[PDB]
RNA sequence: ACAGGUGCUGCAUGGCUGUCGUCAGCUCGUGUCGUGAGAUGUUGGGUUAAGUCCCGCAACGAGCGCAACCCUUGUCCUUAGUUACCAGGGAACUCUAAGGAUACUGCCAGUGACAAACUGGAGGAAGGCGGGGACGACGUCAAGUCAUCAUGGCC
């Protein structure tokens, strides 16, 4: 019954880790159904591949908040958080991959004067 | 103390000079002959000038007067250290601050912020500090203290000024003639022995002529102190 | 070009004047009876030296705290000034309020005094570069740490303007804890306006 | 008496603001030099986002800028657990909001005037300013405002 947390960018996720048969359900529903995206599901599924246990262990997650890609990443980073507590020695070799890194790019300010974060009206002579 | 042996000076020396090129005419009568386009001081005058400077000191040490002594030449730097902490006497030796005795007033803030940090080192008030900021604050004082460590007990202007390489010196020696004090001067052959109370016509570029000299000077004073305190007692 | 230091000062190192609590209809209404009540009081008491006024108002009476250079005039012979003055300020406002007067330890140091002080030299025709310097070294001999003073206009009634700045100590504006201390007052010298700006930093 | 004027004068002004420009610059005391305007410091070898720091040097120090302090996220902890959260009716987790903890070229290896620094590496959520914002120095443009408001003159 290993669990953690994991955000990305906006979302926070919750990942339950435990022996079992792997099924993975997300927000109480199948996790393909839920995502509609075939990156989203890649990288929901990225860390487990990259030392071959994709059905080792029972994944329950739920994530509210952020948006669809961002949820994928979430989950990403919450299985990591949980694989790491679970063992320290996949730790380094997860960490050499970066996933256990949370992201820190957010949507920034609108600067007052600048159409966007950075956008400035042209002037044309 | 007040009588310097004459073979010694020979020995450690001090009769060599600086080639034909570079010499200045005004050593002219101090410097005897010329050998190998190397010019040679003569013994005579050095040691009589250097028995007058002795006289001189001596008397000064009697009344207790502080004569500053000027070590900047890498070779002088330390012995002037050693000499100047058994004499009991002022020195700088690293570097030569430039209108040290003409703008003293302004050193005053100087001398006193390097005392309070030893002050500060001294009571233990590192440990309250940061390690950061008590590193830095040490390393403050280390700078400091290699430039004034020597002055920082003088509080006043010096009576008598010591020199070695008067011509590396110029600017003290100018210092010394704006504020009038007797200064007493180590000059080689190429150095300008303009400007100065007392001349010794004497090698500086010798490690060992450089030692003999200064002992000279910090035994004549040591022994002006005892002569002092036999009035006392 | 220069942003209030008070302003910024606020929200770390510096508390706020004004400290009431009101709902958003509330709010209009009290901050405009607050702002009524500063210019009353300040006209009144303009002949009085005073100090930045600290006004607090809870449901019904309000409170008001003032400190000033001159306690006695302000109470006047026991209390009768102050009973006098609390009177007018019930008649303007509304449930009875109540007024409090703490005495400053040093006039110098408080930014406001000595502007208006100069304001006053400069109203009665003292030479305005007199008056920065010995307003500036009044601050030096009490122990501030450090004044500044600019004024700007016609000073002795030239007929081009120019403005005249004077420093003695560590004023550092951009250090947020510095804790410095500004107030403006302007000086109705009969040629010209002259403006005034002083500075004081007690320290962090 | 006057009040009143969004009537004139921003080239009489106060206050506020744009601008060079968040560019790294602008100076002051004392000391020294020159008959003098003035020079030095503030230059020079290295280094930085920076007049950032370092070493020498007739300069020794200071101010004001730079940097720091403050706001906002990025990991974690304490507090409280409702109108939020339910992992199994509970308080663990999320979240919300008041505090601290961490990061400091700290550590390893190097290049380096045995220096400041820089180059790579470990750990960490975050590495060298972690990203963003606030803060606009002496002054330059008689730059914009008498129509926010204030005031001299004039009508």
């Amino acid at each position: 019954r290993n669990y953690g947390t994991g955000r990305r960018k906006t979302s926070t996720a919750r990942v339950f880790l435990a022996k079992g048969t792997g099924s993975i359900v997300v927000n109480g529903k199948p996790l393909d159904e839920y995502f509609s995206r075939e990156t989203s599901r890649m990288v929901v599924r990225q860390p487990l591949e990259l030392l071959d246990s994709p059905t080792a262990y029972d994944l329950y997650i739920t994530v509210k908040g952020g948006g669809i890609s961002g949820q994928a990443g979430a989950i990403r980073h919450g299985i990591t958080r949980a694989l790491i507590e679970l063992d320290d020695t996949n730790k380094p070799a997860l960490k050499a991959a970066g996933f256990v890194t949370r992201d820190s790019r957010q949507v920034e300010r609108k600067k007052l004067g600048l159409r966007k974060a950075r956008k400035r009206p042209q002037f044309s002579k | 103390p007040t009588k310097i042996e004459m073979r010694d000076l020979l020995q450690a020396g001090a009769h060599f000079g600086h080639q034909t090129r570079f010499w200045n005419p005004k050593m002219g009568p101090y410097i005897f002959g010329a050998r190998n386009k190397i010019h040679i001081i003569n013994l005579e005058h050095t040691v009589k000038a250097f028995n007058e400077a002795l006289n001189y000191v001596n008397g000064l040490a009697s009344k207790k007067n502080k004569v500053l002594f000027v070590g900047t030449k890498r070779a002088a730097s330390g012995i002037i250290a050693e000499q100047a902490t058994r004499a009991g006497m002022p020195y700088v030796d690293h570097r030569w601050l430039g209108g040290m005795l003409t703008n003293w007033k302004t050193l005053r803030q100087s001398i006193n912020r390097l005392k309070e940090l030893e002050k500060q080192a001294e009571d233990g008030t590192f440990a309250k500090l940061t390690k950061r900021e008590a590193l830095e604050r040490t390393r403050d004082m280390q700078k400091l203290e290699r430039s004034l460590g020597g002055i920082k007990d003088m509080g006043g202007l010096p009576d008598a000024i010591f020199v070695v390489d008067v011509d590396h010196e110029a600017i003290a020696i100018k210092e010394a003639k704006n504020l009038g004090i007797p200064v007493i001067g180590i000059v080689d052959t190429n150095s300008n022995p303009d400007n100065v109370d007392y001349i010794i016509p004497a090698n500086d570029d010798a490690i060992r002529a450089v030692s003999l000299y200064v002992t000279a000077m910090a035994d004549a004073i040591i022994a002006g102190k005892e002569y002092a305190q036999t009035q006392a007692s | 070009q220069k942003v209030h230091p008070i302003g910024i000062r606020l929200g770390v190192v510096k508390k706020h004047n004004a400290n009431w609590y009101a709902s958003p209809k509330q709010y209009s209404e009290y901050l405009i009876n607050d702002i009524q009540v500063r210019e009353y009081l300040r006209k009144k008491l303009d002949s009085a030296m005073i100090s930045n006024i600290m006004i607090e108002r809870p449901t019904g009476a309000a409170k008001i705290t003032i400190a000033t250079a001159r306690p006695g005039i302000v109470i006047g012979k026991k209390g009768e000034d102050i009973e006098r003055l609390q009177k007018e300020l019930t008649k303007m406002m509304g449930v009875p309020a109540q007024v409090n007067i703490e005495e400053i330890t040093s006039p110098d140091l408080d930014a406001r005094l000595v502007a208006d002080g100069i304001g006053s030299q400069l109203e009665r025709r003292v030479m305005f570069r007199r008056a920065m310097k010995r307003a500036v070294q009044n601050s030096m001999r009490s122990g501030a740490k450090g004044i500044k003073v600019e004024l700007s206009g016609r000073l002795g009634g030239a007929e081009i303007a120019r403005t005249e700045w004077y420093r003695e100590g560590r004023v550092p504006l951009h250090t947020l804890r510095a804790d410095i201390d500004y107030a403006s007052v302007r000086a109705e010298t009969t040629y010209g306006t002259i403006g005034v700006k002083v500075w004081i930093f007690r320290g962090e």
